[PDB]
């Protein structure tokens, strides 16, 4: 999902 | 110790809320009230002062505002997840779990941090370089008028509370980390990271506020209020991508199954 994509983004 | 660990907390709180958010209730109000050297926003009133705007800041223009709004939204969504990974304990909970506390927590948020940038007569826009006035904003055709609106009615009251940033960087944390969202896979992990960051929130009213006693107690009700509120912003939401004949991705990710 593009919230998952946004909280692993370093 | 322990009042002075609440402390450093809040300190830290406020200085990742600083570097998460560039658009502070400080520097907001310098521009509001003109405290500032900058250049002053550009004041868009009516349909007019909104075409001669366009470069500061074939759809109609109900419908190019709410687009504006949506992108900003969208950025703020971001700003928003950066700050709560600074949150200590956030990024080590089940990934699920994050994705379901920005879910049901960043349109809370974004209503809260709206507010910093209002006041009764408008909004500022465009990282504070231009300003739209409340009644040109209520004035726009059913059904975005209404859209529009109960930001600003938030605004006013929560506005009344006269919190800052070192305030609303707890409030924000307190509001995020909700161990009653629905569908949250582990609840004691997150309750017990909201209580500690609660009894800082309590600590940094009673010194920051010391003649407001009833500061902690209002800002708990403006956090259930705030479901309410942002429950009807998704109705809202809902009806308008029905009735009008664009949202974007993380905006429907967002809503679906809200
Ligand atoms: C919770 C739903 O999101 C919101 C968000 C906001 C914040 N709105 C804005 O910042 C906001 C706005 O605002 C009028 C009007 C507006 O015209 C724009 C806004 O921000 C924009 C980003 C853009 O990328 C634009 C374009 C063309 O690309 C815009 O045009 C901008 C400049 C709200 C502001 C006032 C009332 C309700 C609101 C609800």
């Amino acid at each position: 999902s593009l919230l998952k994509k946004l909280l692993l983004a370093p | 110790p322990e009042s002075a660990d609440l402390r450093a907390l809040a300190k830290h709180l406020y200085d990742s809320y600083i570097k998460s958010f560039p658009l502070t209730k400080a520097k907001a109000r310098a521009i509001l009230t003109g405290k500032t050297t900058d250049k002053s926003p550009f004041v868009i009133y009516d349909m007019n002062s909104l075409m001669m705007g366009e470069d500061k800041i074939s759809k109609e223009v109900a419908i190019r505002i709410f687009q504006g709004c949506q992108f900003r939204s969208v950025e703020a969504v971001q700003e928003i997840t950066e700050y709560a990974k600074s949150i200590p304990g956030f990024v080590n909970l089940d990934l699920n779990d994050q994705v379901t506390l920005l879910k049901y927590g960043v349109h809370e948020i974004i209503y809260t941090m709206l507010a910093s940038l209002m006041n009764k007569d408008g909004v500022l826009i465009s990282e504070g370089q231009g300003f739209m006035t409340r009644e040109f904003l209520k004035s726009l055709r059913k059904p975005f008028g209404d859209f529009m609106e109960p930001k600003f009615e938030f605004a006013v009251k929560f506005n009344a509370l006269e919190l800052d940033d070192s305030d609303l960087a707890i409030f924000i944390a307190v509001i995020i980390l909700s161990g009653d969202r629905p569908g949250l896979l582990n609840v004691k992990p997150i309750e017990d990271i909201q209580d500690n960051l609660l009894q800082a929130l309590e600590l940094q009213l009673k010194l920051n506020h010391p003649e407001s006693s009833q500061l902690f107690a209002k800002l708990l009700q403006k956090m259930t209020d705030l479901r309410q509120i942002v429950t009807e912003h998704v109705q809202l939401l809902q009806v308008i991508k029905k009735t009008e004949t664009s949202l974007h991705p993380l905006l429907q990710e967002i809503y679906k199954d809200l």
